[PDB]
C-alpha cells in the first residue's frame, strides 16, 4: 500500500505491515531575479533520502503512528529528512542561455517509485512538485521575479515480507558525507583564472 | 499646398503612436509597467506570451486556469476530495496506483 | 547514498552554480596574476541525500593553484605612445564633429607593442578596459577565406571548381568558380552593401532574423562571373557553404559557425573568440552606438567605398544604442567577436600564414583584383589604389580588412614586410571613415 | 517653422518602422526569416499563433510542452515505464483498458 504526502499529516501503520519503505525530498531553492541583459540563477533541487523501518526492530504493537511534519518523516523513536536545495545566487548573462529549474529524478526504492518532477522552463516559474528548483527570472514584467522552490514531499510504502537479499538497516536514512580521504583534483590556470576538475570520492 | 494642415496634424503624432503601440503590446503580453520599449522587447513579448493573456475553455477565464482545472479534476477524482495545487508528477503517480489496483 | 557531485568554495563563497560531476570542471575568474590561491580555494563532495563533507583546502590536496605570471610585453617608446594618443583623441567625441565615445588601439611591431583603450560606452562610472569584447565585423572574412585556402592546399577543392558541386540553386552556380569567390569576381547582389529595403530593416530592427541564402537564390546577378571585381557578402557566405561541404565529405560534420571558431580558437590561442548565437556577445562587452540618421546617410556608411567619404553630416538630435544585433545579417561575414589581444593575435597569425603552405603563403601576397582607385585626401593616405587578395585587402605594404556590424567599426592590418600589426576599433557606427583614417595615421607614423 | 527638424528626423523613419513592426510580429508568431510582410501576412500570423510562442504551465516552457507533458504523464502512469510521444488515441485506448479491469 502506497501513500503520497505533500502537506503535514499523520496516519496509523497497518497491522499486516512487516516494514515501511519511504522516499523523502527536500524543498527546492528559490530562483534569483534577472536585471537587464542578465537572467537570475535558478535554485537547486531538494536532496532525496530513503529509509526502510522494520517491525519489532523499530516499531511494535498497535499504538504506532507515521507522522510527516512537512519536511521530516517520523515514527516513535526515529526520523528521516533530506537537505533543502540552495537558493539561486546572482545572475547569468544572456549569452549563456535561458535558466532551467532542475527537477528531482525518477528515484525508486524497494519497488516504490517517486514520479520525476519535470524541469521548469518558464521564466521565473515555480519549482515543480516534488522539490524542484525554482527557475531564474528575466527582466520584463511578470517574468522579473525568480520562482518559489518546489514543495517537499514523501512517498511511503506499507509492505509485507522480505525482499530478495534485504538486511535490516540502522533505522536512520543516509546521515554520512562522501568519503573525501581519497578525493583528487586536477588544476589548470591562466594569467587571470583557475580551472578545477575534482574527482574520485 | 504641398503638405496640408489636416495631414501635418496627423504626422505630429505618427512616430509616437508606433512607440505607444509597441508599449501596448509588451504590457499586455509580459506585464511591464514601463514606457519606451524596443522592437527587441516586442519580439521577446510575442515569443513568451503569458498563458494569462489567452482566453480559456471548459469554464476557464484563461488557458492557465483551463489546464489547472483539468489536472486538478483528475487528481481530485482519484484522491476522492476536491482540491487545488497538484502537478504532472501527481498525475503520473496517482494513475500508476489506480492502474495497478485495476490489474 | 550515491555521489551527487562536488562544490568548490573560494573564501567561503560557492563559485559553482550546480554540482560539478566526477570529471567535470569549474572556472574561477577575475583572479589577479602571479598570486597563490591554494589557501583560498576549497572542495567538498555531496551525496544525493544532501550530506556534505567539511571542505578540504587545495593546499591539503597538494594542488598548485597559483595564477600565471603576467606576460612581459616589450613596450613602444614613450614619444611614439604620446603621438598615438594624440591621433586617437582627434577621432573621439570631445573633438568637434566626431561621434565616437570610445576607442581601442592594438599595435605590435618588432621594436615593441602597445595595447590601449580610450573613452567609454555611456556606462556611468566605467571607462573602456581591454578585457571587454567587441564585434570584429567583416575581418571575419580573413578567417573564412584562409580555411578555404588550406582546403585548396589539401586538394579537397581545385581553383576551377564551381558552386553547383557544393550547393544547389545559386544564380550562375554553373559559372562561378572558387577563384571568383576568393577574388570577389562573383556577380552576386549584396544584401547589406545594397538593397535599401533590407538596409532599413537592419538599422531599424537589427535583432530580426534573416535568410541571406534565400535572398541570393532569389537575386539577379549584376555582372557575368570573372568580368569585374566588386565587394561581396554573398561570396564569403558561399565559402561557408563550401567549408560545410568539406566537413561532410572529409573531417566530421559541422556548421560554419562551429568550424571557423574551433580552428582559430584552438590554433592561435584566441581564448575570447566566439560567434554569437544570441543577439548579445559574451561578458564583459563594449556597448555600441549610432546617431539617428537618414536613409541616404545609412546607404553612405553601408556602401562598398564608404570609408573614403566625408561623413561630416547628420548633426542629429539623438543617438540609438546598437549593442544587440543578429549574426544572421552577416553569417560567415561579420559575425566574430572577441577582445583586442585576440584581435592582434589574429593579425599575427594572418602575417605568419597559419593554416597555409609556403607556396600558398607566397601566392596569397601577390594575386589581386581592383577594389577602389582614389585620390589621396592627404599625405597619410597611401597609393591611391586598393585591391582584394585571396584572403586580405592591400593598402601599400599592408594587408588587412575594414569592417562593421551594428555600432562597432573594427580595422585590422599587418605589414607584409615588417610583420607589424595595427588594430583600431570605434564603438560608433558613424566612425567608419575615422577608424580607417586612424589606421592610416598610425601606419604613416 | 512649420515642420521642425526634431519632427522631420522622426518622420524620416515612421513609415519604415510600421513595416519593421509588421515584420517583427510575423516572425515571432510564424517563424519566418523574410522581410517586407503585408497586413495579410499579419492577419495570418495573428490567427495561426505558434503554440511555441505561448508560455506553458506546471513546468512547461510553452503550451506545446505543457499539453505533451500532461498526455505523456497519463500514458506513462498507465503503461508504468516513463515515456514520450503518446497521442490522444493512446489516451482513449489505455483508459478503456483500465476502465474494463476496474469494472
Amino acid at each position: 500500500q502506497v501513500e503520497f504526502f505533500e502537506k503535514p499529516v499523520a496516519i496509523p501503520v497497518p497491522a499486516w505491515c512487516d516494514r515501511i519503505d519511504a522516499i523523502v525530498t527536500g524543498k527546492g531553492g528559490e530562483g534569483a531575479d534577472g536585471f537587464l541583459g542578465f537572467y537570475g540563477n535558478p535554485g537547486q533541487p531538494g536532496s532525496v533520502n530513503t529509509v526502510t523501518w522494520t517491525r519489532g526492530e523499530h516499531f511494535s504493537g498497535t499504538t504506532t503512528i507515521l507522522e510527516w511534519d512537512g519536511a521530516e518523516l517520523s515514527i516513535p523513536g526515529f526520523e528521516v529528512s533530506a537537505a533543502n536545495g540552495s537558493n539561486g545566487s546572482g545572475q547569468r548573462p544572456v549569452a549563456l542561455g535561458k535558466p532551467v529549474g532542475k527537477g528531482i529524478e525518477e528515484v525508486e526504492y524497494n519497488g516504490l517509485k517517486l514520479a520525476a518532477g519535470g524541469d521548469q522552463h518558464a521564466y521565473g516559474g515555480a519549482g515543480t512538485k516534488p522539490g524542484g528548483g525554482g527557475n531564474g527570472g528575466h527582466w520584463l514584467g511578470i517574468y522579473t521575479q525568480g520562482g518559489p522552490g518546489g514543495p517537499a514531499c514523501a512517498a511511503v510504502q506499507f509492505r509485507k515480507g522480505a525482499l530478495p537479499g534485504e538486511v535490516v538497516g540502522d533505522g536512520e536514512g543516509d546521515v554520512t558525507p562522501p568519503n573525501v580521504s581519497a578525493l583528487h583534483v586536477d588544476v589548470s590556470a591562466t594569467s587571470t583564472s583557475i580551472t578545477i576538475t575534482p574527482s574520485g570520492a | 499646398s504641398y503638405l496640408p494642415q489636416e495631414l501635418r496634424d496627423e504626422l505630429e503624432h505618427a512616430a509616437a503612436r508606433i512607440g505607444a503601440v509597441i508599449d501596448a503590446i509588451v504590457q499586455a503580453l509580459t506585464g511591464t509597467l514601463n514606457i519606451g520599449h524596443t522592437i527587441e522587447d516586442l519580439i521577446f513579448s510575442l515569443t513568451n506570451i503569458r498563458p494569462g493573456a489567452v482566453g480559456g475553455v471548459l469554464g476557464g477565464g484563461s488557458i492557465e486556469e483551463t489546464i489547472k482545472r483539468i489536472v486538478d479534476a483528475i487528481v481530485s477524482g482519484i484522491v476522492g476530495v476536491t482540491g487545488i495545487g497538484a502537478g504532472i508528477s501527481d498525475l503520473q503517480s496517482l494513475i500508476e496506483q489506480i492502474s495497478s489496483a485495476a490489474a | 547514498s550515491g555521489l551527487r557531485g562536488y562544490n568548490v568554495y573560494r573564501n567561503g563563497v560557492r563559485q559553482n552554480t550546480s554540482p560539478v560531476t566526477e570529471l567535470g570542471s569549474v572556472t574561477i575568474t577575475g583572479l589577479t596574476p602571479g598570486t597563490d590561491y591554494s589557501s583560498q580555494i576549497t572542495v567538498t563532495a555531496i551525496d544525493m541525500a544532501g550530506n556534505e563533507s567539511e571542505p578540504k583546502t587545495l593546499a591539503e590536496l597538494e594542488a598548485e593553484a597559483a595564477t600565471d605570471e603576467l606576460s612581459p610585453a616589450d613596450p613602444l617608446a614613450p614619444a611614439v605612445r604620446a603621438q598615438i594618443d594624440a591621433l586617437v583623441a582627434a577621432k573621439m567625441k570631445p573633438t568637434s564633429g566626431k561621434e565616437a565615445d570610445g576607442a581601442m588601439v592594438g599595435i605590435e611591431t618588432p621594436t615593441g607593442s602597445y595595447y590601449k583603450a580610450y573613452g567609454g560606452d555611456r556606462t556611468k562610472n566605467q571607462p573602456l578596459f581591454l578585457e571587454q569584447n567587441f564585434r570584429y565585423g567583416s575581418c571575419s572574412k580573413m578567417a573564412c577565406n584562409t580555411l578555404l585556402l588550406r582546403e585548396i592546399d589539401r586538394g579537397h577543392v581545385d581553383w576551377d571548381d564551381t558552386l553547383d558541386q557544393f550547393i544547389d540553386g545559386i544564380p550562375n552556380g554553373d559559372k562561378i568558380t572558387v577563384r571568383y569567390l576568393l577574388l570577389f569576381q562573383d556577380g552576386l547582389k549584396d544584401w547589406l552593401q545594397g538593397d535599401p529595403a533590407v538596409q532599413q530593416t537592419y538599422f531599424l530592427n537589427p535583432t530580426l532574423n534573416y535568410d541571406p541564402l534565400a535572398y541570393i537564390r532569389a537575386s539577379t546577378p549584376v555582372f557575368e562571373p570573372g568580368t569585374d571585381s566588386h565587394y561581396s557578402n554573398a561570396a564569403t557566405l558561399l565559402m561557408g557553404k563550401i567549408l560545410e561541404w568539406c566537413d561532410a565529405e572529409f573531417y566530421t560534420g559541422r556548421s560554419a559557425r562551429e568550424l571557423i571558431v574551433e580552428e582559430w580558437k584552438n590554433t592561435v590561442g584566441m581564448e575570447s573568440l566566439h560567434w554569437p548565437t544570441t543577439n548579445y556577445m559574451n561578458q564583459p562587452y563594449v556597448r555600441g552606438w549610432t546617431p539617428n540618421m537618414a536613409l541616404p546617410q545609412i546607404q553612405a556608411i553601408l556602401g562598398p567605398f564608404a570609408f573614403l567619404a566625408g561623413l561630416l553630416g547628420y548633426p542629429t538630435s539623438k543617438d540609438l544604442e546598437w549593442t544587440a544585433v543578429s549574426t544572421t545579417w552577416s553569417d560567415a561575414a561579420g559575425s566574430l567577436a572577441g577582445n583586442m589581444e585576440d584581435f592582434v593575435k589574429f593579425g599575427k597569425a594572418l602575417y605568419e600564414g597559419e593554416f597555409l603552405s609556403e607556396e600558398m603563403n607566397q601566392l596569397r601576397k601577390e594575386i589581386f583584383t581592383r577594389y577602389v582607385e582614389y585620390e589621396p585626401a592627404g599625405p597619410h593616405q597611401g597609393p591611391g589604389w586598393m585591391g582584394f587578395g585571396l584572403n586580405s585587402i592591400c593598402w601599400g605594404h599592408w594587408l588587412g580588412w575594414v569592417g562593421n556590424l551594428g555600432g562597432y567599426i573594427a580595422v585590422l592590418f599587418y605589414n607584409q614586410d615588417d610583420g607589424s600589426v595595427i588594430a583600431t576599433m570605434l564603438n560608433n557606427f558613424a566612425g567608419h571613415a575615422d577608424a580607417v583614417d586612424l589606421f592610416y595615421q598610425i601606419a604613416y607614423l
